[PDB]
DNA sequence: CCGTGTGTGTAAAGAGTGAGGCGTATGAGGCTGTGTCGGGGCAGAGGCACAACGTTTCATACTTAC
DNA sequence: GTAAGTATGAAACGTTGTGCCTCTGCCCCGACACAGCCTCATACGCCTCACTCTTTACACACACGG
Protein backbone atom coordinates (compact mmCIF):
# COMPACT_ATOMS: atom_id res chain seq x y z
CA UNK A 1 0.00 0.00 0.00
CA UNK A 2 1.82 3.46 -1.19
CA UNK A 3 0.46 5.64 1.79
CA UNK A 4 0.87 9.54 1.58
CA UNK A 5 4.35 9.15 2.18
CA UNK A 6 5.89 6.97 -0.39
CA UNK A 7 3.44 8.40 -2.87
CA UNK A 8 4.76 11.87 -2.10
CA UNK A 9 8.25 10.74 -2.12
CA UNK A 10 7.70 9.36 -5.58
CA UNK A 11 6.74 12.89 -6.97
CA UNK A 12 9.89 14.76 -5.08
CA UNK A 13 12.55 12.29 -6.77
CA UNK A 14 11.26 13.76 -10.31
CA UNK A 15 10.36 17.48 -8.87
CA UNK A 16 13.90 17.13 -7.65
CA UNK A 17 15.80 15.69 -10.25
CA UNK A 18 14.08 18.87 -12.29
CA UNK A 19 15.30 21.04 -9.68
CA UNK A 20 18.81 19.80 -9.80
CA UNK A 21 18.53 19.39 -14.00
CA UNK A 22 17.26 23.28 -13.66
CA UNK A 23 20.18 24.66 -12.15
CA UNK A 24 22.63 22.90 -14.43
CA UNK A 25 21.27 24.75 -17.30
CA UNK A 26 21.40 27.68 -15.29
CA UNK A 27 24.59 27.81 -14.52
CA UNK A 28 25.77 26.12 -17.69
CA UNK A 29 24.73 29.35 -19.35
CA UNK A 30 27.08 31.47 -17.35
CA UNK A 31 29.94 29.27 -16.80
CA UNK A 32 29.71 29.18 -21.02
CA UNK A 33 29.37 32.62 -21.22
CA UNK A 34 32.87 32.64 -18.65
CA UNK A 35 30.73 35.01 -15.46
CA UNK A 36 29.85 32.57 -12.20
CA UNK A 37 26.49 32.22 -11.46
CA UNK A 38 24.32 33.09 -8.22
CA UNK A 39 23.24 29.80 -6.93
CA UNK A 40 20.57 31.72 -5.72
CA UNK A 41 19.10 32.90 -8.85
CA UNK A 42 19.81 29.53 -10.12
CA UNK A 43 17.10 27.43 -8.32
CA UNK A 44 13.75 27.51 -9.61
CA UNK A 45 11.74 27.23 -6.43
CA UNK A 46 8.43 26.87 -8.11
CA UNK A 47 9.13 23.41 -9.12
CA UNK A 48 8.67 21.96 -6.05
CA UNK A 49 6.24 24.11 -4.69
CA UNK B 1 12.22 44.32 -16.88
CA UNK B 2 10.87 41.40 -15.05
CA UNK B 3 12.68 42.72 -11.80
CA UNK B 4 11.65 46.28 -12.32
CA UNK B 5 8.04 44.98 -12.93
CA UNK B 6 8.30 43.15 -9.77
CA UNK B 7 9.50 45.89 -7.89
CA UNK B 8 7.03 48.23 -9.06
CA UNK B 9 3.99 45.84 -8.42
CA UNK B 10 5.72 45.19 -5.10
CA UNK B 11 5.13 48.94 -4.59
CA UNK B 12 2.25 49.52 -5.90
CA UNK B 13 0.35 47.08 -3.50
CA UNK B 14 1.55 48.78 -0.89
CA UNK B 15 4.38 46.14 0.50
CA UNK B 16 7.35 47.99 -1.01
CA UNK B 17 10.72 46.15 -1.59
CA UNK B 18 14.06 47.58 -1.34
CA UNK B 19 16.02 47.52 -4.71
CA UNK B 20 18.45 45.65 -2.73
CA UNK B 21 16.06 43.07 -1.67
CA UNK B 22 15.06 42.45 -5.56
CA UNK B 23 19.05 42.15 -6.40
CA UNK B 24 19.60 40.11 -3.88
CA UNK B 25 16.68 37.59 -5.91
CA UNK B 26 17.35 38.79 -9.60
CA UNK B 27 20.38 37.73 -11.55
CA UNK B 28 21.20 41.75 -11.84
CA UNK B 29 22.39 44.67 -10.24
CA UNK B 30 20.75 47.40 -8.29
CA UNK B 31 21.76 49.78 -11.10
CA UNK B 32 19.96 47.84 -13.94
CA UNK B 33 17.05 47.85 -11.89
CA UNK B 34 16.68 51.18 -10.75
CA UNK B 35 17.66 52.03 -14.37
CA UNK B 36 14.63 49.42 -15.88
CA UNK B 37 12.37 50.94 -13.02
CA UNK B 38 12.81 54.42 -14.09
CA UNK B 39 12.10 53.37 -18.47
CA UNK B 40 9.31 51.76 -17.41
CA UNK B 41 7.83 54.36 -14.73
CA UNK B 42 8.47 56.40 -18.11
CA UNK B 43 7.02 54.42 -21.11
CA UNK B 44 3.89 53.33 -18.89
CA UNK B 45 2.98 57.00 -17.80
CA UNK B 46 2.01 55.57 -14.51
CA UNK B 47 3.69 56.87 -11.24
CA UNK B 48 4.02 55.14 -7.79
CA UNK B 49 3.33 56.47 -4.45
CA UNK B 50 6.83 57.86 -2.65
CA UNK B 51 7.70 55.08 -0.21
CA UNK B 52 7.30 55.54 3.48
CA UNK B 53 9.70 54.75 6.66
CA UNK B 54 6.42 52.87 7.61
CA UNK B 55 6.29 50.34 5.13
CA UNK B 56 9.70 48.45 6.20
CA UNK B 57 9.02 48.20 9.20
CA UNK B 58 6.70 45.00 9.43
CA UNK B 59 9.05 42.98 6.95
CA UNK B 60 12.09 44.47 8.84
CA UNK B 61 11.12 43.75 12.44
CA UNK B 62 9.40 40.17 10.98
CA UNK B 63 12.90 39.17 9.54
CA UNK B 64 14.35 39.79 13.30
CA UNK B 65 13.54 37.81 16.06
CA UNK B 66 12.04 41.61 17.65
CA UNK B 67 8.78 41.13 19.60
CA UNK B 68 5.65 42.98 18.45
CA UNK B 69 6.11 45.59 21.07
CA UNK B 70 9.74 46.74 19.94
CA UNK B 71 8.01 47.23 16.24
CA UNK B 72 5.19 49.20 17.21
CA UNK B 73 8.21 51.55 19.22
CA UNK B 74 10.65 51.75 16.08
CA UNK B 75 7.76 52.33 13.89
CA UNK B 76 6.84 55.63 15.95
CA UNK B 77 9.94 56.93 16.88
CA UNK B 78 10.23 56.54 12.61
CA UNK B 79 7.86 58.48 11.77
CA UNK B 80 8.19 60.90 14.78
CA UNK B 81 11.54 61.36 13.76
CA UNK B 82 10.60 62.02 9.99
CA UNK B 83 8.40 64.15 11.21
CA UNK B 84 10.65 66.28 12.99
CA UNK B 85 13.18 66.76 9.92
CA UNK B 86 15.73 64.84 12.48
CA UNK B 87 16.55 62.81 9.03
CA UNK B 88 16.54 65.39 6.10
CA UNK B 89 16.93 63.92 2.64
CA UNK B 90 18.29 60.45 4.07
CA UNK B 91 16.70 57.10 2.58
CA UNK B 92 13.96 55.88 4.41
CA UNK B 93 15.68 52.65 5.10
CA UNK B 94 18.89 54.17 6.92
CA UNK B 95 16.14 55.71 8.93
CA UNK B 96 14.05 52.45 9.60
CA UNK B 97 17.03 50.94 10.26
CA UNK B 98 18.22 53.65 12.96
CA UNK B 99 15.23 53.57 14.74
CA UNK B 100 14.76 49.38 14.69
CA UNK B 101 18.42 49.48 15.84
CA UNK B 102 17.72 52.00 19.06
CA UNK B 103 14.17 50.52 19.66
CA UNK B 104 16.31 47.11 20.11
CA UNK B 105 19.37 48.61 22.12
CA UNK B 106 16.36 50.12 24.22
CA UNK B 107 14.84 47.05 24.91
CA UNK B 108 15.02 43.50 26.20
CA UNK B 109 16.20 42.08 22.62
CA UNK B 110 19.41 43.89 21.97
CA UNK B 111 20.42 43.66 18.18
CA UNK B 112 24.08 45.10 16.83
CA UNK B 113 24.38 47.22 14.01
CA UNK B 114 25.83 44.09 12.05
CA UNK B 115 22.73 42.26 11.95
CA UNK B 116 19.96 45.21 11.42
CA UNK B 117 22.04 46.43 8.33
CA UNK B 118 22.40 42.80 6.62
CA UNK B 119 18.54 42.23 7.02
CA UNK B 120 17.54 45.93 5.84
CA UNK B 121 20.48 46.06 3.18
CA UNK B 122 22.30 49.33 4.53
CA UNK B 123 25.94 49.74 5.47
CA UNK B 124 26.52 50.03 9.51
CA UNK B 125 28.57 53.67 8.73
CA UNK B 126 24.97 54.82 7.22
CA UNK B 127 23.19 53.17 9.93
CA UNK B 128 25.55 55.17 12.73
CA UNK B 129 25.84 58.44 10.30
CA UNK B 130 21.37 57.95 10.53
CA UNK B 131 21.13 57.12 14.41
CA UNK B 132 23.84 60.17 14.94
CA UNK B 133 21.27 62.63 13.91
CA UNK B 134 18.69 61.47 16.08
CA UNK B 135 20.58 60.23 18.51
CA UNK B 136 20.10 63.65 21.16
CA UNK B 137 16.02 63.35 20.74
CA UNK B 138 15.82 59.40 21.52
CA UNK B 139 13.37 59.86 24.44
CA UNK B 140 10.71 61.86 22.86
CA UNK B 141 10.84 59.58 19.76
CA UNK B 142 9.77 56.72 21.65
CA UNK B 143 5.97 55.74 22.84
CA UNK B 144 5.03 57.36 26.17
CA UNK B 145 4.12 53.96 27.30
CA UNK B 146 6.66 51.66 26.67
CA UNK B 147 7.79 49.13 29.24
CA UNK B 148 11.92 47.91 28.79
CA UNK B 149 14.52 46.41 31.12
CA UNK B 150 17.30 48.57 29.55
CA UNK B 151 17.00 52.83 30.24
CA UNK B 152 16.17 54.70 27.17
CA UNK B 153 17.84 57.10 29.29
CA UNK B 154 21.04 55.51 28.65
CA UNK B 155 22.12 54.04 25.22
CA UNK B 156 25.13 53.21 23.17
CA UNK C 1 61.36 -15.89 -12.01
CA UNK C 2 59.95 -12.33 -13.09
CA UNK C 3 57.77 -10.24 -11.53
CA UNK C 4 54.85 -11.63 -12.13
CA UNK C 5 55.59 -15.33 -10.72
CA UNK C 6 53.97 -16.54 -7.82
CA UNK C 7 56.30 -18.10 -4.96
CA UNK C 8 54.13 -21.52 -4.72
CA UNK C 9 57.09 -22.73 -1.85
CA UNK C 10 53.67 -22.93 0.59
CA UNK C 11 51.89 -24.44 -1.13
CA UNK C 12 54.68 -26.98 -1.38
CA UNK C 13 55.65 -27.53 2.06
CA UNK C 14 51.47 -27.92 2.22
CA UNK C 15 50.90 -25.67 5.49
CA UNK C 16 47.81 -25.70 7.09
CA UNK C 17 46.17 -22.35 8.58
CA UNK C 18 42.90 -21.40 10.19
CA UNK C 19 40.33 -19.31 8.65
CA UNK C 20 38.43 -17.27 11.38
CA UNK C 21 35.20 -15.74 11.85
CA UNK C 22 35.24 -12.87 14.22
CA UNK C 23 33.08 -9.83 15.24
CA UNK C 24 33.80 -6.08 14.60
CA UNK C 25 34.47 -5.41 18.92
CA UNK C 26 36.74 -8.27 19.04
CA UNK C 27 38.78 -6.50 16.57
CA UNK C 28 37.68 -2.68 17.10
CA UNK C 29 39.55 -3.86 20.70
CA UNK C 30 42.72 -5.00 19.05
CA UNK C 31 42.57 -1.83 16.56
CA UNK C 32 42.61 0.20 19.49
CA UNK C 33 46.48 -0.63 20.22
CA UNK C 34 47.59 -2.95 17.39
CA UNK C 35 50.93 -2.60 18.27
CA UNK C 36 51.66 -4.57 21.78
CA UNK C 37 52.10 -7.70 20.44
CA UNK C 38 49.59 -9.43 22.25
CA UNK C 39 45.87 -9.29 22.25
CA UNK C 40 44.59 -12.54 23.60
CA UNK C 41 45.09 -16.18 24.28
CA UNK C 42 44.23 -19.37 21.78
CA UNK C 43 42.89 -22.41 24.34
CA UNK C 44 42.17 -25.94 22.19
CA UNK C 45 40.55 -28.66 24.81
CA UNK C 46 40.18 -32.22 23.07
CA UNK C 47 38.49 -35.14 24.63
CA UNK C 48 38.04 -39.01 23.63
CA UNK C 49 35.88 -38.06 20.70
CA UNK C 50 35.19 -34.51 20.92
CA UNK C 51 37.39 -31.17 20.07
CA UNK C 52 35.71 -27.90 21.49
CA UNK C 53 37.70 -24.26 20.83
CA UNK C 54 37.38 -21.08 22.81
CA UNK C 55 39.36 -17.93 23.16
CA UNK C 56 39.59 -15.64 26.06
CA UNK C 57 39.96 -11.77 25.81
CA UNK C 58 42.83 -10.60 27.73
CA UNK C 59 42.02 -8.43 31.07
CA UNK C 60 43.94 -5.19 29.78
CA UNK C 61 42.26 -5.64 26.23
CA UNK C 62 38.75 -5.98 28.25
CA UNK C 63 39.43 -2.71 30.14
CA UNK C 64 34.42 -15.86 26.56
CA UNK C 65 34.53 -16.23 22.90
CA UNK C 66 33.92 -20.17 22.03
CA UNK C 67 34.48 -21.00 18.95
CA UNK C 68 33.06 -23.73 16.49
CA UNK C 69 34.58 -25.29 13.51
CA UNK C 70 32.49 -26.02 9.90
CA UNK C 71 33.68 -28.04 7.63
CA UNK C 72 36.18 -27.60 4.95
CA UNK C 73 35.44 -29.95 2.04
CA UNK C 74 32.98 -28.11 0.13
CA UNK C 75 35.11 -25.25 -1.11
CA UNK C 76 39.37 -25.36 -0.47
CA UNK C 77 40.84 -21.84 -0.03
CA UNK C 78 44.26 -20.77 -0.17
CA UNK C 79 45.69 -18.05 1.43
CA UNK C 80 48.08 -15.18 -0.91
CA UNK C 81 50.33 -12.28 -0.36
CA UNK C 82 51.46 -9.43 -2.03
CA UNK C 83 54.73 -7.98 -1.53
CA UNK C 84 55.59 -4.44 -1.54
CA UNK C 85 58.21 -5.04 -3.58
CA UNK C 86 56.29 -7.06 -5.87
CA UNK C 87 56.98 -10.55 -4.83
CA UNK C 88 53.55 -12.45 -4.87
CA UNK C 89 54.10 -15.68 -2.20
CA UNK C 90 51.53 -17.95 -1.19
CA UNK C 91 50.85 -18.42 2.64
CA UNK C 92 49.18 -21.53 2.82
CA UNK C 93 46.35 -23.46 2.41
CA UNK C 94 43.52 -23.28 4.73
CA UNK C 95 42.30 -26.51 6.51
CA UNK C 96 39.84 -25.42 8.73
CA UNK C 97 36.87 -22.63 9.14
CA UNK C 98 35.68 -21.33 12.22
CA UNK C 99 33.55 -18.71 14.05
CA UNK C 100 33.59 -16.70 17.01
CA UNK C 101 30.49 -16.16 18.63
CA UNK C 102 29.31 -14.18 22.02
CA UNK C 103 29.50 -15.67 25.52
CA UNK C 104 26.54 -13.23 26.56
CA UNK C 105 22.86 -13.25 24.80
CA UNK C 106 21.40 -10.50 26.94
CA UNK C 107 23.56 -7.54 27.79
CA UNK C 108 25.35 -8.69 24.41
CA UNK C 109 22.48 -7.07 22.47
CA UNK C 110 23.05 -3.70 23.96
CA UNK C 111 26.25 -3.31 22.86
CA UNK C 112 25.02 -4.27 19.27
CA UNK C 113 22.54 -1.45 19.72
CA UNK C 114 25.07 1.09 20.40
CA UNK C 115 27.05 0.15 17.04
CA UNK C 116 23.58 0.39 15.61
CA UNK C 117 22.97 4.29 17.25
CA UNK C 118 26.26 4.79 16.76
CA UNK C 119 26.33 3.84 12.33
CA UNK C 120 23.10 5.87 12.81
CA UNK C 121 24.91 9.36 13.86
CA UNK C 122 25.70 9.87 9.68
CA UNK C 123 21.95 9.40 9.16
CA UNK C 124 20.92 12.73 8.35
CA UNK C 125 17.44 13.94 9.21
CA UNK C 126 15.21 17.08 8.62
CA UNK C 127 15.12 19.53 10.83
CA UNK C 128 11.96 21.42 12.16
CA UNK C 129 12.85 24.84 11.98
CA UNK C 130 11.20 27.37 14.19
CA UNK C 131 11.40 30.65 12.52
CA UNK C 132 11.13 31.06 8.71
CA UNK C 133 14.54 31.84 6.98
CA UNK C 134 14.96 35.17 6.16
CA UNK C 135 18.46 35.26 4.81
CA UNK C 136 18.17 34.28 1.65
CA UNK C 137 18.16 36.85 -0.71
CA UNK C 138 19.45 38.85 2.33
CA UNK C 139 19.45 42.81 0.32
CA UNK C 140 22.98 43.19 -1.13
CA UNK C 141 23.64 46.08 -4.13
CA UNK C 142 25.98 43.73 -6.12
CA UNK C 143 26.36 40.46 -6.54
CA UNK C 144 30.24 39.65 -6.01
CA UNK C 145 30.72 37.94 -9.48
CA UNK C 146 28.65 40.84 -11.61
CA UNK C 147 30.79 43.53 -9.80
CA UNK C 148 33.83 41.07 -11.01
CA UNK C 149 32.58 40.67 -14.19
CA UNK C 150 31.88 44.63 -14.69
CA UNK C 151 36.03 45.02 -13.57
CA UNK C 152 37.39 42.40 -15.67
CA UNK C 153 35.04 43.80 -18.79
CA UNK C 154 36.32 46.97 -17.82
CA UNK C 155 39.90 45.84 -17.49
CA UNK C 156 40.50 43.40 -20.19
CA UNK C 157 39.00 46.18 -22.75
CA UNK C 158 37.36 46.14 -26.38
CA UNK C 159 39.40 44.79 -29.30
CA UNK C 160 41.23 47.35 -31.51
CA UNK C 161 41.36 48.18 -35.37
CA UNK C 162 45.17 46.86 -36.14
CA UNK C 163 47.02 47.37 -39.15
CA UNK C 164 45.55 45.34 -42.15
CA UNK C 165 49.57 44.38 -42.75
CA UNK C 166 49.70 42.80 -38.85
CA UNK C 167 46.35 41.31 -39.33
CA UNK C 168 47.40 39.76 -42.27
CA UNK C 169 50.85 38.08 -41.10
CA UNK C 170 49.28 36.94 -38.52
CA UNK C 171 46.22 35.34 -40.64
CA UNK C 172 48.92 33.42 -42.65
CA UNK C 173 51.24 32.37 -40.30
CA UNK C 174 48.65 30.89 -38.52
CA UNK C 175 47.61 29.29 -41.53
CA UNK C 176 50.36 26.59 -41.53
CA UNK C 177 49.22 25.42 -38.18
CA UNK C 178 46.18 23.88 -39.59
CA UNK C 179 44.43 23.91 -43.30
CA UNK C 180 41.33 25.48 -41.96
CA UNK C 181 39.84 27.13 -39.50
CA UNK C 182 36.55 28.34 -37.80
CA UNK C 183 35.23 32.28 -37.84
CA UNK C 184 35.34 32.43 -34.06
CA UNK C 185 38.38 30.56 -33.38
CA UNK C 186 40.13 32.53 -36.07
CA UNK C 187 39.15 35.70 -34.11
CA UNK C 188 40.35 34.36 -30.66
CA UNK C 189 43.47 33.67 -32.27
CA UNK C 190 44.09 37.26 -34.55
CA UNK C 191 41.85 38.88 -31.75
CA UNK C 192 40.35 41.88 -33.98
CA UNK C 193 36.77 42.87 -34.13
CA UNK C 194 34.43 40.44 -35.86
CA UNK C 195 33.21 42.88 -38.76
CA UNK C 196 36.48 44.32 -39.33
CA UNK C 197 38.13 40.57 -39.60
CA UNK C 198 35.34 39.35 -41.71
CA UNK C 199 36.55 42.04 -44.19
CA UNK C 200 39.72 41.09 -44.48
CA UNK C 201 38.96 37.67 -44.53
CA UNK C 202 36.75 38.35 -47.20
CA UNK C 203 39.64 40.39 -49.08
CA UNK C 204 41.48 36.93 -49.85
CA UNK C 205 40.09 34.28 -48.03
CA UNK C 206 36.85 32.58 -48.91
CA UNK C 207 34.23 30.05 -47.48
CA UNK C 208 33.69 26.27 -48.67
CA UNK C 209 30.42 24.19 -48.10
CA UNK C 210 31.26 21.40 -46.04
CA UNK C 211 28.87 18.62 -45.64
CA UNK C 212 30.59 16.80 -42.90
CA UNK C 213 29.80 20.27 -40.41
CA UNK C 214 28.77 23.26 -42.13
CA UNK C 215 30.63 25.72 -44.03
CA UNK C 216 33.65 27.33 -42.53
CA UNK C 217 35.83 29.46 -44.01
CA UNK C 218 39.43 28.37 -46.10
CA UNK C 219 42.42 30.88 -45.36
CA UNK C 220 43.30 29.46 -48.72
CA UNK C 221 42.73 32.53 -50.65
CA UNK C 222 42.07 30.17 -53.91
C1' DC D 1 78.55 32.20 57.52
C1' DC D 2 79.38 33.46 53.18
C1' DG D 3 79.51 31.55 49.70
C1' DT D 4 75.59 28.96 46.37
C1' DG D 5 71.23 27.07 44.37
C1' DT D 6 66.76 27.76 43.17
C1' DG D 7 61.54 30.29 43.35
C1' DT D 8 58.30 34.30 43.02
C1' DG D 9 55.49 39.26 41.77
C1' DT D 10 54.19 41.97 38.65
C1' DA D 11 54.02 45.07 35.55
C1' DA D 12 57.26 45.30 31.22
C1' DA D 13 58.18 43.94 26.49
C1' DG D 14 57.13 40.68 22.69
C1' DA D 15 54.54 39.21 19.36
C1' DG D 16 49.91 38.13 17.60
C1' DT D 17 46.01 38.96 15.88
C1' DG D 18 42.01 41.91 15.70
C1' DA D 19 38.96 45.84 15.71
C1' DG D 20 37.01 50.36 14.98
C1' DG D 21 36.45 54.88 13.48
C1' DC D 22 37.41 58.22 10.08
C1' DG D 23 38.61 60.25 6.00
C1' DT D 24 39.21 59.92 1.31
C1' DA D 25 37.51 57.91 -2.86
C1' DT D 26 33.64 56.23 -5.60
C1' DG D 27 28.98 56.10 -7.55
C1' DA D 28 24.70 57.08 -9.30
C1' DG D 29 21.91 60.11 -11.44
C1' DG D 30 20.09 64.22 -15.47
C1' DC D 31 22.40 65.73 -20.00
C1' DT D 32 24.47 65.63 -24.38
C1' DG D 33 27.42 64.05 -27.69
C1' DT D 34 30.33 61.15 -30.67
C1' DG D 35 33.42 56.36 -32.74
C1' DT D 36 33.02 51.54 -31.95
C1' DC D 37 32.30 46.88 -30.58
C1' DG D 38 30.77 42.68 -27.80
C1' DG D 39 26.19 40.71 -26.16
C1' DG D 40 22.04 37.86 -25.24
C1' DG D 41 18.55 36.20 -26.81
C1' DC D 42 17.26 35.67 -32.36
C1' DA D 43 15.39 34.71 -38.27
C1' DG D 44 17.50 31.64 -41.21
C1' DA D 45 20.84 27.54 -42.99
C1' DG D 46 22.69 22.72 -42.50
C1' DG D 47 23.48 18.08 -41.57
C1' DC D 48 22.51 13.93 -39.09
C1' DA D 49 19.11 9.78 -36.20
C1' DC D 50 15.19 7.57 -36.97
C1' DA D 51 11.91 5.91 -40.49
C1' DA D 52 8.86 3.99 -44.20
C1' DC D 53 7.84 1.81 -47.91
C1' DG D 54 10.46 -1.11 -51.09
C1' DT D 55 13.54 -3.86 -53.85
C1' DT D 56 15.31 -8.03 -53.55
C1' DT D 57 15.30 -12.76 -51.79
C1' DC D 58 13.89 -17.45 -50.85
C1' DA D 59 12.03 -21.55 -50.70
C1' DT D 60 8.13 -23.92 -52.44
C1' DA D 61 5.37 -25.66 -54.97
C1' DC D 62 4.39 -25.64 -60.04
C1' DT D 63 5.24 -23.63 -65.43
C1' DT D 64 6.76 -24.40 -69.60
C1' DA D 65 8.92 -26.58 -72.62
C1' DC D 66 11.72 -30.52 -74.22
C1' DG E 1 8.15 -37.86 -67.34
C1' DT E 2 10.74 -35.50 -65.07
C1' DA E 3 14.14 -31.15 -65.98
C1' DA E 4 15.17 -26.65 -66.03
C1' DG E 5 13.19 -22.98 -65.16
C1' DT E 6 8.01 -20.29 -64.09
C1' DA E 7 5.18 -18.43 -60.89
C1' DT E 8 3.89 -17.26 -56.07
C1' DG E 9 3.55 -15.86 -51.32
C1' DA E 10 6.25 -15.01 -47.29
C1' DA E 11 10.47 -12.31 -44.81
C1' DA E 12 14.24 -8.49 -44.44
C1' DC E 13 17.42 -4.83 -44.61
C1' DG E 14 18.30 -0.31 -46.56
C1' DT E 15 18.08 4.11 -49.16
C1' DT E 16 15.90 7.95 -49.68
C1' DG E 17 12.68 10.46 -46.68
C1' DT E 18 11.50 12.95 -42.67
C1' DG E 19 12.32 15.43 -39.04
C1' DC E 20 15.11 17.54 -35.41
C1' DC E 21 17.79 20.17 -33.32
C1' DT E 22 21.79 23.29 -33.50
C1' DC E 23 24.43 26.59 -34.67
C1' DT E 24 25.57 30.90 -37.60
C1' DG E 25 25.64 35.08 -38.62
C1' DC E 26 23.38 39.38 -38.20
C1' DC E 27 21.25 43.32 -37.10
C1' DC E 28 20.58 45.89 -32.93
C1' DC E 29 21.73 47.84 -29.54
C1' DG E 30 23.90 49.80 -24.58
C1' DA E 31 27.83 51.48 -22.67
C1' DC E 32 32.09 53.06 -22.59
C1' DA E 33 34.83 59.46 -22.08
C1' DC E 34 33.73 63.12 -19.88
C1' DA E 35 31.69 68.43 -18.02
C1' DG E 36 29.88 70.97 -14.46
C1' DC E 37 27.22 70.86 -9.34
C1' DC E 38 24.79 67.98 -5.99
C1' DT E 39 23.61 65.23 -2.26
C1' DC E 40 23.36 60.97 -0.44
C1' DA E 41 24.99 56.27 -0.39
C1' DT E 42 28.82 52.73 -0.66
C1' DA E 43 33.66 51.10 -0.32
C1' DC E 44 38.33 51.15 1.07
C1' DG E 45 42.12 51.76 3.80
C1' DC E 46 45.08 52.86 7.53
C1' DC E 47 46.63 53.94 11.75
C1' DT E 48 45.43 54.02 16.48
C1' DC E 49 43.62 51.11 20.13
C1' DA E 50 42.86 46.69 22.61
C1' DC E 51 44.33 42.87 24.65
C1' DT E 52 46.09 38.47 25.76
C1' DC E 53 48.82 34.74 26.31
C1' DT E 54 53.37 34.24 27.05
C1' DT E 55 57.42 35.13 28.27
C1' DT E 56 60.94 38.99 30.19
C1' DA E 57 63.31 41.28 33.36
C1' DC E 58 64.71 42.15 38.14
C1' DA E 59 64.57 43.14 43.15
C1' DC E 60 64.05 40.03 46.82
C1' DA E 61 63.52 35.66 49.39
C1' DC E 62 64.48 31.27 51.19
C1' DA E 63 66.96 27.61 51.97
C1' DC E 64 71.49 24.95 51.29
C1' DG E 65 75.83 23.19 51.80
C1' DG E 66 80.50 22.76 52.98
Amino acid sequence: LDLAGPLLAFLFRGMFKNLLKEVRIYAQKFIDRGKDFNLELAIKTRIIS
Amino acid sequence: IASACLYIACRQEGVPRTFKEICAVSRISKKEIGRCFKLILKALETSVDLITTGDFMSRFCSNLCLPKQVQMAATHIARKAVELDLVPGRSPISVAAAAIYMASQASAEKRTQKEIGDIAGVADVTIRQSYRLIYPRAPDLFPTDFKFDTPVDKLP
Amino acid sequence: AERGELDLTGAKQNTGVWLVKVPKYLSQQWAKASGRGEVGKLRIAKTQGRTEVSFTLNEDLANEHPFVLQSVGGQTLTVFTESSSDKLSLEGIVVQRAECRPAASENYMRLKRLQIEESSKPVRLSQQLDKVVTTNYKPVANHQYNIEYERKKKEDGKRARADKQHVLDMLFSAFEKHQYYNLKDLVDITKQPVVYLKEILKEIGVQNVKGIHKNTWELKPE
